[PDB]
């Protein structure tokens, strides 16, 4: 449902 | 939102979408309050009896946000957390008393003309404004019924009296909290839901022009039921803990 | 400081739809 997001992020 | 409508872009400038790493969801809203503070509800990161209990590295806070999933680029700004502090005498065991935490971002972030912080009422605002049938507004992602918006939703509540509010339930009402939404003789309806949780209620100042946070979304029974209203964080009833956290870390 | 007043809105002199709503309540 959730678009990806970059990824950066998901640490 | 339930009964609610398609907020505008940039709308609400101040509202924080808090989003789980993995799996990535929605957890709750959350409000800007500076460059680097972001205040929500405490039942967002901590409520024992559903085993909640997320920590600053499970989260994200995304900022500048209208679409509810998709990733707005060039528009939204994502964060890490430094830091959560929870209200001391939160009181999830009994009634979300002191409902309310604070969030220190990584690094501060910069303002635009989807990101801008929403004032914290002073005393007078709050005396001024938080009366029975004056209206705020309630702003996020959540579910539109007791399914889920493509974007922002926002709906206006009236603050409803004390005693309404205390009769409408077995839930043990304290000063830190009040109730809003329309009696069902009033023939209109709103509601947040469940995925509003932390979010703002807001209210603007006739005497400045600005936008106060006077509530923080906590808690209800159902979404949106007749005889039944939306329970909010005091927000200025718990402005000193918020400022001893804030000049202190 | 800037607070409360949003880039789009108040600070165009613009008004959100609904805004009125709540100014006519109190
Ligand atoms: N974490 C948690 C939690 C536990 C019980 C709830 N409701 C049962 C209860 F009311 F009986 C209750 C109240 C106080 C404490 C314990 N139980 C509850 F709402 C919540 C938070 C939540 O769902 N917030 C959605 C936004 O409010 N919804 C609305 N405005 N219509």
């Amino acid at each position: 449902d959730f678009e990806e997001i970059p990824e950066e992020y998901l640490q | 939102i339930v009964e609610g409508s398609d907020a505008e872009i940039g709308m609400s400038p101040w509202q924080v979408m808090l989003f789980r790493k993995s799996p990535q969801e929605l957890l709750c809203g959350a409000s800007l309050i500076s460059d680097r503070w972001v205040l929500t509800a405490a039942h967002c990161l901590l409520y024992p009896p559903w085993d909640k209990n997320f920590t600053e590295n499970d989260l994200l806070v995304r900022i500048g946000k209208h679409s509810r999933t998709r990733y707005e680029r060039n528009i939204e700004k994502i964060s890490m957390l430094e830091k959560i502090y929870i209200h001391p005498r939160y009181n999830w065991r009994e009634n979300l008393d002191r409902d309310i935490a604070l969030m220190k971002l990584k690094k501060p972030v910069a303002f635009s003309d989807y990101i801008h912080p929403v004032c914290l009422p002073d005393r007078e605002t709050a005396a001024s404004l938080l009366q029975a049938g004056y209206k705020g507004r309630v702003t996020g992602w959540g579910n539109l019924k007791e399914g889920q918006p493509s974007v922002l939703q926002v709906v206006n509540l009236p603050i409803v009296e004390r005693p309404v509010c205390k009769d409408s339930t077995r839930i043990r009402i304290t000063d830190n909290m009040f109730c809003a939404g329309y009696k069902p003789d009033e023939g209109k309806r709103g509601d947040a839901c469940e995925g509003d949780s932390g979010g703002p209620f807001v209210m603007k100042s006739p005497f400045n022009n600005r936008w106060y946070q006077m509530g923080i979304v906590s808690w209800g029974e159902g979404c949106d039921r007749d005889g039944k209203y939306g329970f909010y964080t005091h927000v200025f009833r718990l402005k000193k803990w918020i400022q001893k956290v804030i000049d202190q870390f | 400081a800037d607070c409360g007043l949003r880039p789009l809105f108040e600070k165009k002199s613009l008004e959100d739809k609904t805004e009125r709503e709540l100014l006519e309540s109190y």
